[PDB]
């Protein structure tokens, strides 16, 4: 059957608007597994960006992470579009910060 | 401990993609890696490290290798587009005395169909596409026995031998950076929100308090950062304007104690 991501952004620290960081999208209860999913800076796409291997939890729904390095200061707001099979556009999930 | 191994295989990879893969688990933490564009077993974090029997790859690669060229032709046994989503979940956890409970099952497209039973020596279960799939594998020279080897031998000897010689990485105890924050609900409420970082092993608890006495566990939402770390919060609502009497508890194998988290 068809599976709708959940959605999750979050750093691999706590926010400190400064210190080299890490920003982590988090994809999850998928199916089929075919998905892309990108990293925003304020609006468009981010360059070097890896994603660790697709796995998938107990009921074969896939889940996969994507992340990147990252420094925010107030400026920028970082945040995670995805698009799959069963969304109707995108999802952009904003990254809230400390959370 | 469990060694289990996801895996994985579609009829239509997108382009530039792995029509194969799959990923070794020790416990929730990922020790193996192999694509199907790379025909390579390879180990991952801390598992790389690891003084092994060397030639315990070699298997390793051999091993998944001649599992994905069955997992692909699963497929040809199959009706008719499709396109189709194949996938495996094979292992065994070790238990307390010298024993291993061995894993088997396969689903299609996320739902699940086909089972290893070994008593029988085979691939079962009722419902049509597996009979097929089956008797493909069935009717295929010793891939039966290929799998029992797997599953009895392979499996019970692989995790014993991480458990000797990465038993150290096993037990990491990471404690998890907290932080307690406030964000606004409708007029009169207010959002109290525990964020939990990095972290391992996964086992965590968190909850509220208001003056001391507990006043909820919240909603809570869960996930892993890349190095294999983890990732936890849990979000309450409260009165807007009651704020700083609340107060966060997490509980984690990293601490001694419980910890406070003051907003």
């Amino acid at each position: 059957i068809q599976r709708t991501p959940k959605i999750q952004v979050y750093s691999r620290h706590p926010a400190e608007n400064g210190k080299s960081n890490f920003l982590n999208c988090y994809v999850s209860g998928f199916h089929p597994s075919d998905i892309e999913v990108d990293l925003l800076k304020n609006g468009e796409r981010i360059e070097k960006v890896e994603h660790s291997d697709l796995s998938f939890s107990k009921d074969w729904s896939f889940y996969l992470l994507y992340y990147t390095e990252f420094t925010p200061t107030e400026k920028d707001e970082y945040a995670c579009r995805v698009n799959h099979v069963t969304l109707s556009q995108p999802k952009i999930v904003k990254w809230d910060r400390d959370m | 401990l469990s060694l289990l191994y996801h895996l994985t295989a579609v009829s239509s990879p997108a382009p530039g993609t792995p029509a194969f893969w799959v990923s070794g688990w020790l416990g929730p933490q990922q020790y193996l890696s192999y694509n199907s564009l790379r025909g390579e077993a390879e180990p991952c974090g801390a598992w790389v490290w690891e003084n092994q029997v060397s030639w315990y790859w070699e298997k390793e690669t051999t091993d998944l290798r001649i599992k994905e060229k069955l997992f692909l032709e699963a497929f040809k046994a199959l009706g008719g587009k499709g396109p189709y989503t194949l996938q495996g979940l094979l292992g065994c956890e070790l238990g307390p005395d010298n024993t291993s409970v061995p894993t088997a099952k396969f689903a299609l497209n996320g739902e699940e169909f086909m089972n290893f039973d070994l008593k029988q020596g085979t691939w079962g279960g009722d419902w049509p596409e597996a009979l097929a799939i089956s008797q493909r594998w069935q009717q295929q020279d010793k891939a039966a026995n290929k799998e029992l080897t797997f599953l009895l031998f392979s499996c019970p000897h692989r995790l014993r031998e991480h458990l000797e010689r990465g038993r150290g990485n096993l037990e990491w105890k990471e404690p998890p950076s907290m932080r307690l924050k406030a964000r606004p609900s409708s007029p009169g409420f207010s959002v109290l929100t525990c964020s939990a970082f990095s972290f391992y092993p996964p086992e965590l608890q968190l909850r509220f308090l208001r003056n001391g006495l507990a006043a909820g566990t919240g909603q809570g939402d869960f996930g892993p950062n890349s190095d294999g770390s983890f990732h936890a919060s849990s979000s309450l609502t409260v009165k807007s304007g009651d704020e700083h009497h609340y107060c966060c508890i997490v509980q984690h194998a990293g601490l001694a104690q419980p910890l406070r988290v003051e907003l």
